[PDB]
């Protein structure tokens, strides 16, 4: 019980959460080329199923181009099942209201039954998770529609996304705007959280810590993997906290409707053996508290905690965590309505690539930073009308993106509201 | 003989069960697995059900709405021994919340666990009580602790129902909004247990801490420390004890004034990581250990408040005469309230335990315990009066002005107590 499953949805979707799926298995001992065990550990069944000697992760795939997902049969191959593989008619793309309204009555059904099947599998659903684009076409479009209707058939079942906001030094397609709003209202509207990491902040890490000189696609992709990989960890490998993704929900999320959680890991590494020595406790936490690991566009240093929890992966003593702790509780403000919120945590189980490793997660009120920038970029182009008739033949209305952007504003507010003393 | 029922509800109740139930299989020589060994010492049906031929069973019910608790007991902790058929497992977490235990999740299996109640008491001739072990705070132990013992009182109405209550410290798995369970479920102990024990594991975390132990802090720690408490406090029910030979004596020692129920504990010795060598201890000793500030496990200190009741209950060879002068050095310490007439109640009972020459506990009905309440009640204020977290129990059906109910118990409770001191 306390089983997850997960979507992946759009290209963005596939990749990122390829790269999850890898480094997953690669904790597990289970060996992603075929899903053989080689020595499992941890809590394997939350994420995997199991026939036989074969461990097979419980992911739908979806898009709406018959390549992507049909590919994923070159890119990763047997790690993902082909019963999970759902897609049709020649695809869609470029335009939120195409995939949200477009992607065909056939499609939808599809992508549900495969969803109920991982679900009719599984002991007991504790939530699912969902790997997206914010922009773009079907990640935003299909992958919204696909939220919305997993809360209606499951209303308890917590949902956690970890979406991606796009970023105008990667894309030239702006149109984006538009859907990066049109999505986030859902995201306000269905999901219990959602983890905010964006390419604005990913591409600046890249670049400073990574030391890449023009970060690829791929270089996004690895920092992304990494920090899915040590957050969904507390979930399933041992640790002193004894969390769920109900779990979760409940000790991070204070208020509805104020969800959107910021995620930062540290040590860093650009895809080899670059680890060195040990860091300790106290330059590791500032690191990850800093605001140059922040994997969102945000500069939280500046702002206020209404709750963090912090995961320390390997062999730290408890001194040290609480020393260190002890200092980023004196340099970040925390608001005092919640005398408590601050959950520190550890495992014993360390990352592939370190000795050492640690993974924080928290609601902090800059982190509306990045919907106020989708805001502005959509105000631009909004007020012109810059696009009215194309949304306006997809199905959606002038009302329909107002609602939207009022929801949006609404939570900018109340994150700045609520914070704004304690 | 006259019996307890012992019914273990939520983590910490189930997670203890191991050590209590090999601690008491010790003390009578009971071979773990219930195998006889040598000659039954001490009472034994007073805790154990007799099979057919020799084995004992431990008299007990496993209630958990996770499956993982109950899981690694019956499977890792002690095989053989609790019995699956006595064990009531759901297939859900609480996500930590008070609601879930108590009005939408844990009523489903109400008739199923009073079923197996019915079932323990129908082996008994002569019944005396009800203890349940449960931790406060915890939204499984939380809630199905009090509507389970409330459910048996309705029933068993003669009975004694003693409750251990035992307070997460913030260094282990707490969640965020344990202000909130832990007084909407001392809001239901106290119209509901006759007599109520609190331990706070933030105190035996502070004690180990202050030994220059806290690196070596486990959970397993933790349940040595919990499990000794248990089986010292019931141990006089196990024996011909001259101080409190049922239930129903311990009722009239330490409860006078029936509202005020709540008992603080204190232990001597303490054995961090069983290797502290307690090699003597002397009786002069070992009386001021247990009035001593560092083996209380609470908040307290006894030179603060005042005393309803104070029995002392020691094990091993303890001469009258030294007891009695010793208490004389309590002369400017344990000083009772003027509205009870009473006096510090101490003797002894024996030890099977062949490592101590001498050791006990005593069990103080002292106001302090509203420091400890103050302490969850300011917390529940301060997160209650800006809604936090308070959207997650509204939705299972704790209608608002269940809160205000607790709040205002509490602090009525709160206001008794502390005008023991005027
Ligand atoms: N960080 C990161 N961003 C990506 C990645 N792939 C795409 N993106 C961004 O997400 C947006 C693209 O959205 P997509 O999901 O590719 O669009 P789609 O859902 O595949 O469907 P189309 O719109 O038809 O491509 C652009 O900003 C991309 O730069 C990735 O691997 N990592």
């Amino acid at each position: 019980a306390g089983e997850i499953v997960c979507i992946q949805v759009g290209q963005a979707g596939n990749q990122i959460a390829g790269a999850f799926w890898q480094k997953i298995c690669a904790e597990h001992g289970i060996d992603p080329v075929n899903g053989k065990a080689i020595d499992v550990v941890g809590d394997t069944d939350i994420f995997f199923n199991t026939i036989g000697d074969k461990y097979i992760p419980r992911a739908v795939v979806v898009d709406l181009e018959p390549a992507v997902v049909e590919n994923i049969r070159e890119k990763f191959g047997t790690l993902f099942d082909p019963k999970s593989i759902v897609s049709g008619a020649d695809g869609a793309g470029n335009n939120f209201a195409i995939g949200f309204n477009e992607h065909g009555a056939e499609t939808l059904e599809k992508v549900m039954q495969v969803v109920e099947q991982r679900v009719s599998e599984t002991e007991s659903i504790g939530g699912f998770i969902l790997t997206h684009s914010c922009g773009g076409g079907t990640g935003s479009g299909f992958g919204s529609k696909i939220l919305k209707t997993i809360r209606e058939r499951y209303p308890k079942v917590p949902i956690f996304t970890f979406s991606i906001f796009p970023s105008p030094k990667i894309s030239e397609t702006v149109v984006e705007p538009y859907n990066a709003i049109m999505t986030l209202s859902n995201l306000i509207k269905y999901a219990s959280c959602s983890i905010v990491l964006d390419n604005e902040a990913l591409f600046s890490i890249a670049e400073k810590k990574l030391e890449v000189e023009n970060p690829s696609l791929e270089d996004l992709n690895l920092i992304i993997a990494q920090v899915l990989t040590n957050v969904t960890a507390s979930l399933r490998f041992s640790g002193t906290l004894n969390l769920d993704l109900g779990k979760l929900v409940t000790n991070l999320v204070p208020f509805s409707n104020l969800h959107f959680l910021m995620a930062s890991t540290a040590p860093l590494v650009l895809a080899g053996k670059e680890s060195y020595e040990k860091m300790t406790a106290k330059e590791l936490s500032a690191q990850v508290f800093g605001d140059e690991y922040i994997c969102a566009a945000c500069k939280p240093t500046t702002g206020r905690y209404l709750a963090a929890s912090v995961l320390f992966r390997g062999a730290v003593k408890t001194s040290d965590v609480n020393e260190a702790m002890a200092t980023v509780k004196e340099q970040n403000s925390f608001v005092n309505w919640i005398p408590t919120g601050f959950k520190i945590s550890k495992s014993e189980t360390s990352p592939k690539d370190s000795a050492l490793g640690v993974i924080m997660l928290g609601n902090n009120s800059e982190i509306v930073s990045v919907f106020e920038r989708i805001g502005a970029n959509f105000d631009r182009l909004w007020s012109r009308k810059a696009f009215a008739h194309w949304f306006t033949d997809s199905g959606f209305e002038e009302k329909d993106l107002d609602d939207a952007r009022a929801l949006v504003q609404k939570v900018i507010d109340d994150y700045r509201k609520l914070t704004e003393d304690a | 003989a006259r019996e307890v029922i012992t019914i273990h509800v939520g983590e910490l109740g189930i997670q203890i069960a191991p050590n209590f139930w090999k601690y008491l299989c010790d003390e009578h020589n009971i071979d773990y697995k219930g195998q006889e060994k040598g000659k039954i010492r001490g009472v034994i049906d007073n805790f154990f059900e007799k099979a057919s031929i020799g084995k004992w069973i431990p008299r007990t019910i496993l209630v958990d709405l996770g499956p993982n608790a109950i899981r690694k007991v019956t499977k890792k902790d002690m095989k053989d021994f609790f019995d699956p058929k006595r064990c009531v497992m759901g297939l859900a977490g609480d996500a930590n919340l008070f609601a879930k235990g108590y009005y939408s999740y844990g009523t489903r299996f109400m008739e199923e666990i009073m079923d197996k109640i019915q079932k323990e008491v129908d082996q008994t001739e002569h019944l005396q009580g009800f203890i349940v072990v449960h931790s406060i705070g915890d939204g499984t132990g939380a809630g199905l602790a009090p509507l389970i013992m409330e459910a048996i009182k309705k029933k068993h109405p003669k009975l004694v129902m003693m409750s251990y209550s035992i307070v997460p410290s913030q260094n282990m798995d707490c969640s965020t909004i344990l202000p909130y369970n832990a007084i909407l479920s001392l809001d239901k102990l106290t119209s509901c247990a006759d007599i109520s024990m609190i331990i706070d594991n933030d105190s035996i975390y502070r004690i180990v801490a202050t030994q220059g132990k806290e690196n070596e802090l486990s959970e397993s720690i933790f349940d040595q420390v919990l499990a000794k408490a248990l089986v010292e406090i019931t141990a006089t029910l196990r024996f011909n004890s001259p101080l409190n030979r049922s239930m129903m004596e311990m009722s009239t020692n330490l409860v006078p004034f029936p509202r005020n129920h709540f008992l603080m504990t204190s232990m001597s010795p303490l054995e961090t990581s069983l290797t502290s060598a307690h090699q003597k201890i002397e009786t002069k000793e070992l009386m001021q250990d247990l009035i001593d500030q560092d083996h209380i496990l609470a908040p307290i200190t006894v030179e603060k408040g005042v005393f309803t009741a104070f029995v002392i209950a020691l094990r091993g060879e303890n001469p009258h005469s030294i007891l009695q002068n010793s208490i004389k050095g309590f002369g400017d310490r344990v000083k009772f309230s003027e509205i009870f007439p009473t006096a510090i109640k101490a003797d002894s009972t024996t030890l099977t335990d062949e490592k101590l020459a001498r050791s006990g506990i005593t069990l103080m009905n002292h106001s302090g315990v509203a420091n400890l309440f103050q302490f969850l009640l300011t917390q529940f204020e301060l997160m209650y009066d800006h809604d936090a977290f308070t959207t997650w129990y509204y939705q299972e059906g704790m209608q608002p002005s269940e809160f205000e109910a607790a709040k205002n118990n509490i602090q009525k409770l709160i206001t008794e107590y502390k005008q023991d001191e005027y």
